């Protein structure tokens, strides 16, 4: 039972700025013989496997950029990134190996950037789906910032249940988010109406972005 | 180069059993401790077990979370790591990684998990295996997509033009609803390359051995 805790749980930093994150162990990870701290740092980018950054609390693993620095001792450890880069977007985990192994809960590092308006696209159900009796209408809202965004579905002018949304992880190069919205109907229901509208509301404009089609 | 490849992941019922495997190469297998680590969707990494090297007699250790339920073992003849899992429960649903652990007997020894596999996914559920339906999404630049709807369990993989198209791709994380996942993937290309050039999404769903190629045609 060695309890590992990290802080903060999440934060966002602009490219070029310094980043500091903390890791605490419920007891010392120090080997008195060697004076080595059994504390390691791992980086996990969206959709990737964990990657070793730092071990012995302060030793940089081969291939790791110099901007990454580990320090601390005893029960308190820090991971520091100077000049954060867009690609540094990740969850960072500390891990003690003094007594078996235990990961902390991780720190989620996101990247702050300039506000960006979404590019919105609407897609009608495919004929192959309609043939089976189903009718999914899809809206993509791509490459925006910040993450906060509202999608409104309207059918024949009346707002519309049956809506499922999904956001991507932040983009590793341009630090934008994207989002998908799918309104699923029956074919019978789909054929009752003509106009289908996807309205995006984002702080980047006072007016909703409106995309639509007629059946 | 060091290489670690997990396999064995799939769907399994509550109370059931499942064995994972991990093929390794690029290093002297027996010199190294090996660990398994898991991560439930959207949650933190969780160390589960390790098995020590030859110098240590290949002894094993487990986290309290899996002790008495999971068994780690290794086949040194062909350099495989195994994880036998019994009495599985929903909380065990996760991606499982094998990782190369320490070699205390080397002068260059240092304490870390220095290499990781890609991971193999495990879902513990009574729900049924269901293949996806794959639908095309078509309307300066133009955006297209594929809708991968109503499948179980995770994961699926999506590529475009066999991976040739990778720029301007967005694959949206799956969303579960009524025992079935749906996810979508978008791609943006120049208006001059479509429809005048073929755009195809490739979708795989290992649990049902589904392989689908879907061409995007205007309409
Ligand atoms: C009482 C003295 C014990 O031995 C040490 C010491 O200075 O405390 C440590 C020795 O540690 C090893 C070794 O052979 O080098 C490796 C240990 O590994 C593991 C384990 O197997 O559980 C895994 C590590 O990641 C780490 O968690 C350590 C622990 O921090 C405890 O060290 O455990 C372990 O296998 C021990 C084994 O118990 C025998 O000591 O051995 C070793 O460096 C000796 C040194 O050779 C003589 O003083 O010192
Ligand atoms: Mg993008
Ligand atoms: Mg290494
Ligand atoms: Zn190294
Ligand atoms: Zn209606
Ligand atoms: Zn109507
Ligand atoms: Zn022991």
């Amino acid at each position: 039972d060695i309890v590992m805790t990290q802080s903060p749980s999440s934060l966002a930093v602009s490219a070029g700025e310094k980043v500091t994150m903390s890791c605490k162990s419920s007891q010392s990870l120090l080997n008195s013989r060697t004076r080595k701290n059994y504390l390691a740092w791992y980086q996990q980018k969206p959709g990737q496997s964990p990657k070793l950054l730092i071990y012995w609390a302060s030793t940089r693993e081969s291939g790791v950029p110099d901007r990454f620095t580990g320090s601390g001792s005893g029960t308190d450890f820090t991971l520091t990134i100077s000049s954060v880069q867009a690609e540094d977007l990740a969850v960072y985990y500390c891990k003690q190996s003094y007594n078996l192994r235990t990961f902390g809960g991780g720190t989620k590092l996101e990247l702050k950037r300039a506000d960006a308006a979404p590019t919105v696209s609407i897609f009608p159900p495919s004929s192959e789906q309609l043939t089976s009796g189903g009718a999914s209408v899809v809206c993509f809202l791509n490459n925006f910032y910040p993450k906060d965004i509202a999608v409104k579905w309207k059918i024949d002018g009346s707002e519309r249940n049956g809506v499922l949304n999904s956001w991507t992880d932040q983009d590793s190069k341009d630090s934008t988010y994207s989002m998908s919205s799918t309104l699923t109907l029956t074919k019978d229901e789909y054929e009752r109406h003509n106009s289908y509208t996807c309205e995006a509301t984002h702080k980047t404009s006072t007016s909703p972005i409106v995309k639509s089609f007629n059946r | 180069e060091v290489k670690l490849v997990e396999s064995g992941g799939g769907l399994v019922q509550p109370g059931g059993s499942l064995r994972l495997s991990c093929a390794t190469s690029g290093f002297t297998f027996t010199d190294y401790y090996m660990s398994w680590v898991r991560q439930p969707p959207g949650k933190a990494l969780k160390w589960l077990a390790f098995i020590r090297n030859k110098a240590k007699g290949y002894t094993t250790e487990y986290s309290a979370s899996v002790k008495g339920r999971f068994t780690i073992s290794r086949d040194n003849s062909q350099s495989f790591l195994y994880l036998q899992m019994n009495t599985l429960r929903a909380e065990d649903s996760a991606t499982y990684y094998c990782a190369r652990d320490i070699n205390p007997g080397s002068d260059g020894y240092y304490d870390a998990l220095d290499y990781w596999g890609q991971g193999t996914s495990v879902t513990v559920s009574r729900a049924k295996t269901t293949p996806p339906s794959v639908y095309p999404l078509a309307p300066s630049m133009v955006t297209l997509g594929c809708l991968v709807k109503g499948y179980f369990p995770e994961p699926v993989t999506v590529t475009w033009n066999s991976g040739s198209l990778s720029s301007g791709v967005h694959t949206f994380p799956a969303v579960l609803q009524s025992d079935l996942y749906t996810l979508s993937s978008s791609v943006t290309v120049p208006s001059s390359t479509w429809p005048s050039e073929t755009v195809t999404c490739n979708v795989a769903h290992p649990a049902s051995s589904t392989k689908v190629d879907k061409k995007i045609v205007p309409r």
